[PDB]
């Protein structure tokens, strides 16, 4: 809401599971620090240790 | 041409190990079968045939 009276409901939070026939998950391209444009970005919470 | 098409980047990931300076080096390598395939124009390789 960039102002007070701006109601919007279009952002959709999406989770998925890593399976090679459907969801290939790879590192970011180190030559560009940018995903190649036929791919999509994603994020994942990763802990440190025990 | 292989770098522009984003849907063929995987092969672009593989050719980085054998990008040769001159094609005559690739012809000499495939004559000794050091290589196995080489992407090049048609009439040049028909002349080599
Ligand atoms: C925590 O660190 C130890 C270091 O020896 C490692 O063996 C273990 O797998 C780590 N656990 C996690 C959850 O990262
Ligand atoms: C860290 O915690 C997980 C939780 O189940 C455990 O499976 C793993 O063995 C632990 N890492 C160790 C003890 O290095």
């Amino acid at each position: 809401s960039f102002s007070d009276c701006e109601p919007d409901d279009n952002h959709l939070s999406i989770v998925t599971l890593e399976e090679a026939p459907f969801v290939i998950v790879e590192d970011i391209d180190p030559l560009t620090e940018t995903c190649v444009r036929n791919t999509v970005p994603c994020r994942k919470f990763v802990k440190i240790n025990n | 041409y292989f770098r522009r098409q984003v849907e063929l980047s995987t092969m672009y990931r593989h050719m980085e190990k054998h990008n040769y300076e001159s094609a005559a080096e690739a012809i000499q390598a495939v004559r000794d079968n050091k290589l196995h395939a080489f992407i090049w124009d048609s009439a040049v390789l028909e002349f080599e045939a």
